[PDB]
Parts: structure tokens; sequence; C-alpha cells
């Protein structure tokens, strides 16, 4: 069979494929990280320090 | 007299001076938070 071949085991063409693929991955990481979570919105809205005052009398 | 007791003027000026700063420091925190509400608005 064709895919049963030692030439296709260390094929430099697929290595170029992998190289270009992961270089492009590296180039686009800062866009994959650009998703917003709404957890600090929750922290801002719900974190309420104690607003009661001290009154000895 | 108008009062029924003898107030300790030192302890009242103490609580007054402490409580005054706590109120001003509270208003500054609220003005700080209002800035984020008049931005969101």
């Amino acid at each position: 069979l064709i895919p049963v071949s030692l030439v296709d085991l260390i094929n430099i063409n697929i290595i170029f494929y992998i190289l270009l693929l992961y270089t492009l991955l590296l180039f686009f990481i800062p866009l994959f990280l650009a998703s917003i979570n709404y957890t600090y919105h929750y922290i801002y809205k719900y974190y309420n320090y104690n607003y009661n005052f001290i009154n000895n009398n | 007299p108008p009062l029924p007791f003898t107030p300790d003027v030192l302890q009242l000026q103490l609580e007054h001076n402490v409580l005054k700063g706590e109120l001003i420091d509270r208003l500054r925190a609220l003005e700080y938070t209002i800035v984020t509400e008049q931005l969101q608005a």
C-alpha cells in the first residue's frame, strides 16, 4: 500500500507542514487569549466592604 | 440642666474626631465608585 512507506515516515514535506502550522500558532496566540471572562465584573459588583460605623453610645 | 447626665467632653470629642474622618473617608470611596457609575451610564 502507498501509505506503507519508509519515505513517508520522515517526510520533510509534513515537517514543513508542522513547522508552518505551529509558527502560525505562535503568531496567533495573543489573539486566542483575547476572550473575556465576566468574573471581575462579579467581584466589583458583589464585593461589599462593611459600611456600618462604630458608635460607642 | 437640659441633660440627665454628665457627658465626658474628652471622650465625645474623641468619638467625634474619629467618626468625622471615617465619614469623609467613606464619601471619598463613594465618589470613587460613582466615577465608575457615571462612566457606565
